[PDB]
């Protein structure tokens, strides 16, 4: 979720002192729109893999992601990104024309949990159409 | 106490520190005491590659040869700053603090305090001052005797140079001061009187020119080299 | 080997011994330097340049020490200037004196580190409780008084003889300074040098001092009323912030892009003009080119002033800082300034804004030093910030406590009664605390010449008959009451002194071992 | 305790060997000896 | 233009002055007595860039050399390199800056100073063409920086427009060893920043990295850490006398590498560190050829602007450059420069100057000694007596708050 | 004790360093341990003392916290670093008991070096020590006493003196310990559903060397210290009811983002490209200057193009700061921060319920500091502490102890059961074991009477360090506590006797309900495990392998 | 103001000797130094002293 920058190179021009306006608002309703679009679908958490070349979720969007109560989590490995579809059973969404409700998984509490200084964000209740669940288990001790 | 607290360093107390202040004002006096007068000794200056400056001024003296000992680089910030704003007086501050300390010195020897010592500076010091109200002699300036400021030019500049120059550099000191006093009676120096580098035929054909004369001129040939009238702008 | 420690730990008892050691010669670097009649000190900085004061805090600013447990006692004069801005001597001098004797039990009688500091504290309490009943109050409006209260530290520097000049030019800028609770504060007061000239000519003067002249000729030396008003911008055109890259396909466009270069800093001169200042003084740079028609109004145009002396001009002036052209109204313009005036010196151009003098905002000032040579200057300058400090702790507290000495022996008096009452494991260090505050009046005899052993004896002998007021004169070295002696200090500073002394030995009391060499 | 720790003279010099494998290395330095003269 | 002014100044200015003037001069070829002894017209139709041609051509390096301490200037006039400067250029004078921005500063720029824009005018009144001026500092020592800040200051005045380069010598936290170093190069780019064009950042402590690490000499000289930025310096001042039209004139250098204004530092990148393009293009990006303290991978690049010299055609440089934007993508940006002539010594060489985000860490380090290590309001007296308030450290700090945060704004 | 250094071995050939192996190892691990532990056996208790240690330029830091005293003591021994772990671990979840588990680890590696030279596995020393741990946290759920019959907050007053104390700062624990106590009922919050955990980097401090220790100021709100951006502006606020707005927006001059190319072929739209740079900027600025932002605050900073309508209109501006601390002051005046300014309509605008409440805001100077002080919060209370002292070295100190002593309140409010302190613990764990295992027999009765005796060095060391005769105490303390354990249930004044032990400053045996010596039970909770599982990976060690840097 | 003039005095009596008067600080360096030995003595006096 990041203003628009395409494959190849775009070079933005502004003729006029309105545009300079509107460049601005129009982008920000670029990430309002799309993030208007994910309360349609009523998701509640969403979770970011490592971006490349840009930042994962800009600082404006996380705005319009407080306030409508969205968990964002960002920097997930990329090899991780097959556990967390296997075990929670959802599948990922590389676009918006593909989001929809029924590739998204489910959950009672996804909370994350504080001990001590270390932070875990830890779902319970798994339930879905999967044939392969998957299990985590923390480590804690002395040092590492 | 200095050494158990820095591993390195030197500390001099109670007679070394009343020595040195001694000895470093009687050794920049010495050098100083020749140049004072008007039959004194020149003194050029040659630093590094062997840039040649030759100047009576102490302030050039000073400001010129670098100094390690502590107390002369107040003699200099002294002599410097008391010459910087009004212009003469240079080797006379030195002379004073250089046989003041000398002449205090002694009775310091004899176990009188520093402090009532300083105490008797400064009460007669004021003496001074409440002698220079009746010493000083009042002069009018509407009488705009051009006498009376051809014997103030030739104080200083018979100390410099010698008779050859002063009474050809006079009269161009003179014909520039003659123009500063105006109604208004406001003086200004530095905008007005200028100095500027020339390399000529000799020093004794120094002239006064009474408009501003400027370092650069036409560039190209056909352009005029003498007017008569010119309308600047 | 192991971890990068124990090249050689100094354990037990000697590490103690040592920093007593070490804490003791800080003090006897500047033991001359106290009293009236204390000595100079010109030290030598590795840069190039000199300092040439008596004031301790100035004094251990310069030298270096490569011991842990005397930096401690090197911090303490930074708490006593940047608190009051008087007696950091007095701090330093005192601490030695309380580790020193506290030492002979330490090393001998082997009480416990923790057991002094016990017994301190009830020192402490009972100090500021001695210290608060022998204060006298004082009235704040007396200015006959309040001259005789400034002088009292100018009189231990070399500035006493212009005491009767020192004191209506400190007072002058106190009161000035002051805002009517009753905060004063030192960023405003400048602190601006002029090397040469006499010091009774010298005078505070109600405005400020710039370094700078005009930047045109034309420009009018002297104005009857003038209306300053502050810039802050650029006055002249600028490349400005994004990726810009003007493409010029058109002959007629090139002369027209630096013909609007000559037109925005005429839009911005024109509407500058429509309250029509005298001078207009911008923070940052100005071009040739609006300063020209800034001319065709009447305004007056100078180089680039820092912001500092902006905001003292904010308060002198009564404007407001601006940076934006566009909003420049008529009500934050400069009005009621007295005199304007560019004198000759050699060394830069000084021009000069006086102010007509006749609630709202502090009022700002420059105070003018004529000394003899630069260090004249520099010390010259730290005994106004020694004197104007003492008339921050009488605005701020009006009580009073006697001073050479009488404060500190009142406390040596109450502690060494109380000590016979106060049976006890905590009697020797309580005992101690007197033995330490009897001797910064010996420290003033010593100085003087006198024998302390029998002007001692005669000041505790006559201290519970006499009077609680009574100290010793150090220019003659004889006992004479402070009453008859006119010198009075604040009680500020005998607090901060007694706090700052005792609150550091228990801090370096409480140290075992000295580990040196182990990580940056 | 300091840094220096020293008990006898030229301690860099002496090396000590204990447990199992320093008695290895005795009957396999007897190999080598052994094994020259085996021929 | 056709030409351009070169002051330098300090003890590290004057250094790098006399080795920058060593190279060129035996680049375009002049004997040290102004003679030219060259072939042919290549290295002749541009040498009024720098020289003034004088009647029986004696050509003369157009350079102001300053100093507050006699003896910097004297050694480099004794020296050799003795006859080219004219007699009247250098400006030295007593006492020493002693190692402060604010004394030495303002000291002497009372008077330095005005004997300088007093040199900077009637001299250079002698050409047709001012284009710029190109400023030799140091950005910690006390002359050098506190100067250099006064006079680019007087000098924008006197010339609006003129462009103004700088090669100031940034601090070696490690290899500097005066502890107020960092609170004087804070207050340097203070005022570097509001004024200048375009400047080049150069770490003593980079250079010793680079001279232990590749021409391995055991214990770098203040010579060698010279000539390595004098030879830099050429480079850049090709891509100006040599005729081309690439990146042809300063304005133009200028226009390519800088995207918005207040951001002016560039890190410059040098091989072939003691041939064929293919092999320099790894050295030029190198992490290790920087002679920048910051790591440039890390950072982010932002205007590319290569150099090249000696033989190497259009297309060599070309199909490199489609080469090497293929794999560091992640890090499309290009600027290529060839020139003919040759490194002396060297067939060829190619600089490498490149706009970064990276730089920022080489402030926030900067910006860490200034505050922490003067929260304690250390050694801040020496500053405090010469004049100076102490508001103008805080706006000092605040406007490095500013830079870094430009840096981070053009996300890293 | 290790002499005479392994020989280099032709037959065993590993690149790198040389293998060592034996009991040597386990001598130098045990001989790395004493290295450490005699450097913090001396700052143990009230009557222990610190040391100091520079850090090569100048600076030096006197240090009381194991965890700090061990973080600038860089061990380049493995053996060292899992100990100086260990108390970076402690101090962060428990913050209390530092200096003691790594002094329980140290006498544990020694008696258990002394064990596997007596031949006994350590696999059957672990499992002595194992179930002697369960039998000892089964005994401290015996030991706990309810906080009952107590006039107001005294239990949360003098269980703060025990944490006070061992610092400089334990004179004055008659007046810190008020404050302490009332700056953390100050914070209450209520999180996760319920849970009510008071937190601390909440409560803030000011370095302000000045008066003294003694004078203190509880200022009854949130401190902030920032510097005033324009000086004109107005350094105190009158009226109540003043509106603060947290903000993240950069109010420096704008510029539009970087893939941003302007062309134009026109030369008269420079005004406007300029004019509208700067007025994103005003607009931005208009609309909160209307809603009547007494005081703003926001992270990224203001440059002067915007200052000038805040001093026009008599708003305080504030410039860099931490990111943290701007959460808090949200939550205590009741704003909101607000990393983007937006809507979710298609129009930009600026509500009223984004602004806080507070009654009052001042700048005090604290001598030569710009603090700008919150005092009477709407929603949320919050509190802050002005710490003095003589030096900035002291002030440092008063940092670390006062985290260490916000900290034991924080996990006393957590759980309301209590244990006794000064010894009495480990004395009452010693014959506790001691008594065990007798049942038991064969072999782990030797493994469990030197674990019982390992407990034992902390009275100990207490005694030492006052440079009294401690046996004299010791045979009070094990004594006294055996005839308690011992005796018949019902016997009042034996069983009081589990409930006291050693003193430090009189040198006598007292109560500790009316001294106040007082822990909480979680400071010993997971104390003794994290000391067990510090022994079990040294203990288990038998060779050493070193390999070379490349 | 960088090397001091070196106590002109210093073409008297050379650089070995070193001079410790008083008022300087003699008494006070002696009687403190001294106290280390002090302890020694001390430390092995009376019946149960330490060799
Ligand atoms: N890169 C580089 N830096 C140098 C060289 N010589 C000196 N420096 C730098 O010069 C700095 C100090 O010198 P300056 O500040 O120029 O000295 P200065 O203030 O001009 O000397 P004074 O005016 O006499 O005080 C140090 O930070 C050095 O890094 C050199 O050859 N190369
Ligand atoms: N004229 C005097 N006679 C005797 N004692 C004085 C006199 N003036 C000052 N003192 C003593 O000297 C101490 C320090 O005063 P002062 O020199 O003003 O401060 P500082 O030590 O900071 O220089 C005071 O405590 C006071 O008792
Ligand atoms: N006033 C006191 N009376 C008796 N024992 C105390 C007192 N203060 C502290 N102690 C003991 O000293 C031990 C260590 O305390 P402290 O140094 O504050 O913690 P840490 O070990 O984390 O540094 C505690 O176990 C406690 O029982
Ligand atoms: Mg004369
Ligand atoms: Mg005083
Ligand atoms: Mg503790």
């Amino acid at each position: 979720i990041s203003p628009p920058k395409p494959d190849t190179e775009n070079n933005i021009i502004v003729n006029d002192y309105r545009q300079m306006d509107k460049i601005l608002k129009e982008e920000r309703a670029y990430l309002l729109n799309i993030c208007k679009k994910i309360k349609k679908a009523k998701c509640n958490v969403l979770l970011i893999q490592k971006s490349i070349l840009r930042d994962a979720v800009n600082d404006l969007a996380l705005h319009f992601l407080s306030k409508l109560n969205i968990m964002v989590v960002k920097d997930i490995e990329r090899e991780e990104i097959e556990f967390l579809s296997k075990g929670l059973g959802c599948k990922p969404i590389a676009d918006i024309e593909l989001f929809t409700e029924d590739r998204l998984g489910s959950a009672d509490l996804v909370e994350e949990i504080d001990s001590d200084g270390s932070k875990i964000v830890r779902v319970t209740g798994i339930r879905n159409n999967n044939a392969r669940p998957t299990v985590s288990v923390v480590i804690r001790g002395a040092n590492n | 106490s200095l050494q158990l607290l820095n591993p390195k360093a030197e500390s001099l107390r109670r007679d070394a520190a009343l020595k040195v202040n001694v000895t470093s004002a009687e050794g920049l006096q010495s050098v100083l005491e020749t140049n004072l007068g008007p039959k004194g000794t020149l003194k050029m200056l040659v630093d590094g590659a062997g840039n040649i400056k030759l100047t009576k001024d102490g302030k050039v003296l000073l400001t010129e040869m670098q100094i390690q000992s502590p107390t002369a680089v107040l003699i200099a910030r002294a002599a410097a700053a008391q010459d910087e704003i009004t212009g003469d007086g240079t080797t006379t501050v030195v002379c004073l603090v250089g046989e003041l300390l000398r002449q205090a010195h002694r009775f310091i020897q004899e176990g009188v305090h520093p402090r009532i010592i300083t105490d008797g500076f400064e009460i007669a010091r004021k003496e001074s001052m409440k002698f220079l109200d009746e010493f000083k002699i009042s002069k009018t300036n509407l009488s705009n005797d051009r006498e009376f400021l051809l014997q103030v030019a030739r104080s200083s500049l018979l100390t410099k140079v010698d008779a050859d120059l002063t009474e050809v550099l006079t009269p161009i000191v003179t014909d520039a001061v003659l123009s500063v006093y105006d109604a208004q009676a406001d003086n200004l120096d530095l905008h007005m009187v200028e100095i500027m580098q020339m390399q000529h035929l000799s020093p004794k054909d120094t002239t006064f020119i009474k408009g501003l004369v400027l370092d650069h001129g036409g560039r190209h040939p056909d352009m005029p080299t003498r007017v008569k009238n010119a309308y600047v702008l | 080997v192991f971890m990068n420690a124990s090249q050689e730990r100094t354990t037990g008892r000697q590490a103690q011994i040592s920093n007593i050691t070490a804490a003791k010669a800080v003090a006897d670097v500047i033991r001359t330097c106290l009293g009236p009649k204390a000595m100079l000190k010109m030290l030598l900085d590795p840069m190039g340049g000199l300092v040439l004061t008596n004031d301790g805090h100035a004094i251990l600013r310069e030298i270096d020490v490569a011991h842990p447990a005397a930096k401690s006692m090197l911090e303490l004069s930074r708490t006593q200037d940047e608190e009051v801005g008087d007696g950091t001597t007095t701090v330093i001098i005192l601490a030695g004196e309380i580790l020193a004797q506290c030492a002979p039990y330490l090393i001998e009688k082997n009480i416990h580190p923790v057991i002094i500091i016990q017994a301190l504290k009830k020192a402490l309490t009972d100090a500021l409780e001695v210290i608060k009943q022998v204060s006298k109050p004082v009235d704040v409006e007396n200015d006959a008084a309040m001259k005789k209260l400034i002088q009292a530290s100018i009189g231990t520097k070399y500035v006493i003889h212009w005491s009767e000049k020192m004191c209506e030019l400190a007072l002058d800028a106190v009161k000035t300074v002051r805002k009517d609770f009753e905060i004063d504060i030192k960023r405003y007061v400048r602190v601006e040098k002029i090397p040469g000239g006499d010091v009774l000519d010298s005078r505070v003067l109600k405005g400020v001092l710039l370094n700078k002249d005009v930047v045109h000729p034309k420009m009018s030396r002297h104005i009857e009323n003038p209306r300053v008003v502050l810039l802050d911008c650029p006055l002249e055109y600028k490349k400005g912030e994004s990726q810009t890259n003007i493409e010029i396909e058109k002959e007629e466009d090139w002369n027209r892009i630096l013909q609007i270069e000559e037109e925005q800093v005429q839009l911005m001169c024109e509407q500058i003009l429509a309250v029509r200042p005298t001078l207009v003084i911008t923070e940052k740079g100005v071009s040739d080119l609006a300063q020209h028609y800034l001319l065709k109004g009447g305004c007056s145009v100078l180089r680039r002033v820092k912001k500092s002396d902006n905001n003292r001009i904010a308060r002198v002036t009564g404007a407001t800082i601006v940076n934006r052209v566009e909003d420049l109204k008529e009500s934050d313009v400069g009005t009621n300034c007295g005199l304007f005036k560019v004198e000759m010196i050699g060394d830069e151009y000084f021009s000069f804004l006086d102010n007509c003098k006749e609630s709202g905002l502090q009022k700002a000032c420059t105070i003018m030093l004529r000394g003899g040579s630069k260090d004249i200057l520099n010390e010259i300058d730290r005994n106004l910030q020694d004197a104007m400090a003492v008339a921050r702790n009488v605005m701020l507290s009006p009580s009073l406590s006697p001073g050479g000495g009488a404060t500190e022996m009142a406390v040596s008096v109450k502690l060494a009664e109380k000590a016979k009452q106060l049976e006890g494991i905590q009697q020797w260090p309580y005992q101690a605390v007197a033995d330490a505050m009897e001797c910064i009046p010996r420290t003033l005899i010593q100085n003087a010449g006198g024998d302390p052993i029998r002007l001692l004896s005669q000041l505790r002998a006559k201290h519970a008959q006499g009077n609680f007021t009574t100290g010793i004169d150090g220019d003659k070295g004889k006992i004479v009451d402070m009453v008859s002696y006119g010198i009075w200090e604040p009680e500020v500073i005998k607090q901060q002194s007694v706090k700052t002394a005792i609150e550091s030995a228990c801090l370096l009391l409480r140290v075992d071992d000295i580990v040196s060499g182990v990580r940056k | 305790m300091g840094r220096p720790f020293i008990i006898v003279k030229d301690q860099g010099n002496k090396k000590r060997q204990h447990g199992l494998e320093a008695k290895k290395s005795h009957i396999l330095a007897a190999r080598s000896v052994a094994s020259i003269i085996k021929t | 233009m056709r030409e351009i002014i070169h002051i330098s100044t300090g003890q590290c200015g004057n250094q790098i002055g006399a080795a920058f003037w060593e190279t060129i001069c035996g680049e375009h070829g002049l004997d040290f007595n102004g003679t030219y002894h060259g072939h042919d017209d290549i290295q002749k139709e541009r040498l009024n860039v720098y020289f003034n041609e004088a009647s029986s051509g004696k050509w003369v390096p157009r350079s102001i050399n300053v100093d507050l301490e006699p003896g910097t200037i004297d050694a480099v006039r004794n020296s050799a390199i003795g006859n080219l400067f004219r007699p009247d250029n250098y400006i030295f004078g007593q006492s020493s800056a002693g190692n402060v921005w604010a004394k030495g500063h303002y000291t002497e720029g009372a008077e330095l100073v005005d004997s300088v824009m007093d040199v900077i005018r009637r001299e250079a009144e002698g050409c047709d063409s001012l284009q710029g001026f190109q400023i030799t500092h140091s950005l910690g020592g006390g002359t050098g920086s506190g100067m250099g800040t006064l006079l680019i200051s007087k000098i924008r005045e006197e010339f609006p427009d003129r462009m103004m380069a700088t090669f100031s010598v940034l601090p070696s936290p490690k290899t500097s060893d005066t502890v107020v170093e960092p609170y004087n190069a804070t207050l340097s780019v203070h005022q570097l920043v509001e004024h200048s064009d375009e400047t080049f950042c150069i770490d003593n402590e980079a250079l010793y990295d680079i001279c232990q690490r590749t021409l391995k000499l055991n214990q770098p000289s203040y010579g060698d850490l010279n000539n390595l930025v004098s030879s830099v310096m050429s480079g850049v001042t090709t891509s100006l006398r040599y005729p081309g039209q690439l990146n042809s004139d300063l304005r133009k250098l200028a226009v390519n590498l800088v995207p918005f204004p207040r951001l002016h530092f560039f890190m410059v990148g040098y091989a072939p560190l003691t041939l064929t393009v293919p092999e320099l293009t790894q050295q030029m990006f190198d992490a290790k050829n920087m002679m920048a303290a910051a790591d440039p991978r890390n950072g982010r690049y932002l205007t590319v602007a290569a150099f090249f010299r000696g033989k190497v055609s259009v297309k060599e440089v070309e199909d490199e450059m489609h080469k090497v934007q293929s794999k560091n993508s992640d890090y499309n940006n290009v600027q290529t420069a060839v020139c003919s002539v040759a490194p002396q010594g060297l067939d060829m060489a190619a600089t490498f100057i490149a706009n970064s985000t990276s730089i920022q860490e080489l402030f926030k380090r900067v910006g860490d000694q200034f505050s922490a290590m003067f929260k304690r309001k250390a050694f801040l007296h020496w500053y405090t007596s010469e004049g100076m308030d102490e508001l103008e450290f805080s706006e000092a700090e605040s406007n490095m708050n500013d830079l870094v945060s430009e840096y981070q704004q053009y996300q890293e | 004790m290790s002499q005479l250094f392994n020989n280099s071995r032709s037959d065993t050939l590993f690149l790198g360093g040389e293998k060592i192996s034996g009991d040597d190892i386990r001598n130098q691990n045990v001989l790395a341990t004493m290295a450490v532990a005699n450097v913090v056996k001396s700052s143990l208790g009230p009557v222990g003392l610190d040391k100091m240690l520079v850090d090569d330029i100048g600076d030096f830091t006197v240090t009381n916290d194991g965890a700090t005293i061990l973080s600038l003591l860089d061990v380049q021994h493995p053996a060292g670093k899992i100990l100086v772990e260990l108390a970076q671990q402690q101090d962060r979840e428990i913050g209390d008991g530092t200096t003691s588990v790594v002094i329980i680890a140290s006498e544990l590696l020694k008696r258990a070096n002394e064990l596997v030279k007596n031949k006994i596995h350590p696999t059957t020393i672990i499992t002595g020590f194992r179930v002697a741990l369960r039998e000892a946290i089964r005994f401290i759920n015996e030991v706990l006493s309810t906080s009952v019959d107590t006039l107001g907050k005294e239990t949360l007053i003098n269980i703060a003196k025990t944490s006070m104390s061992s610092k400089i700062i334990g004179a004055d624990s008659d007046f810190f310990s008020n404050m302490v106590v009332d700056a953390l009922l100050a914070v209450k919050t209520q999180n996760s559903k319920g849970e009510i955990k008071y937190p601390v980097k909440a409560v803030n401090v000011l370095k302000a060397h000045g008066k003294s220790a003694t004078e203190s100021l509880l200022v009854p709100g949130y401190a902030l210290n920032c510097t005033v951006a324009s000086q004109a502006m107005p350094k105190r606020i009158a009226g109540g009811n003043v509106k603060i707005a947290c903000l993240d927006l950069n109010l420096q001059k704008a510029r539009m983002a970087m893939g941003v190319q302007i062309n134009i072929d026109d030369p008269e739209q420079l005004e406007q490209i300029r004019k509208r740079e700067a007025g994103i900027v005003l607009e931005r600025v208009k609309k909160i200057i209307d809603a009547g932002a007494q005081v703003v605050l926001t992270t990224k900073g203001i440059d002067d193009l915007c200052l000038k309508e805040f001093v026009e209109a008599k708003i305080m501006g504030v410039r860099r700061c931490k990111k943290e601390d701007l959460r808090r002051i949200a939550r205590a005046t009741g704003a909101t921060l607000v990393s983007s300014m937006s809507n979710l309509e298609g129009e930009e605008t600026f509500e009223s319920s984004y602004l806080g409440l507070c009654d009052e805001v001042v700048q005090a100077k604290f001598s030569d500091d710009e603090c700008i002080l919150i005092k009477g919060t709407s929603k949320h209370s919050s509190s802050s502490i002005i710490l003095r002292g003589a030096n900035d070295y002291s002030l440092d100190e008063m940092e670390r102890s006062l985290h260490d002593s916000l900290s034991v309140v924080k996990r006393t409010l957590e759980s309301g059961n209590v244990v006794p302190g000064g010894g009495c613990v480990e004395a009452a764990l010693n014959i506790y074991l001691d008594n065990f295992a007798t049942t038991v027999g064969s072999r782990e009765q030797l493994a469990i009477a030197e674990f019982a005796a390992a407990l034992l060095i902390i009275p100990k060391t207490l005694a030492v360090n006052a440079a009294k005769d401690s046996s004299e105490l010791v045979a009070k303390l094990r004594s006294y506590h055996a005839a308690s354990q011992m005796a018949k249930p019902e016997d009042v004044k034996r069983r009081s006797y589990r409930n006291y032990g050693l003193d430090l400053i009189r040198g006598k045996i007292v109560d500790e309900i009316h001294a106040g010596v007082l822990e909480p039970t979680i400071s010993k909770v997971k104390s003794l495990k994290s000391a067990l599982e510090a022994c079990v990976a040294i203990l288990r060690i038998d060779t050493m392998i070193t390999v070379d840097p490349e | 103001s960088l090397r001091l003039p070196q106590n002109p005095n210093a073409g008297l009596f050379k650089q070995g000797y070193n001079s410790y008067s008083n008022a300087d600080g003699q008494i006070i360096k002696s009687i403190a130094a001294i106290r280390e030995l002090h302890q020694m003595c001390l430390t092995s006096m009376g019946p149960c002293g330490r060799n």
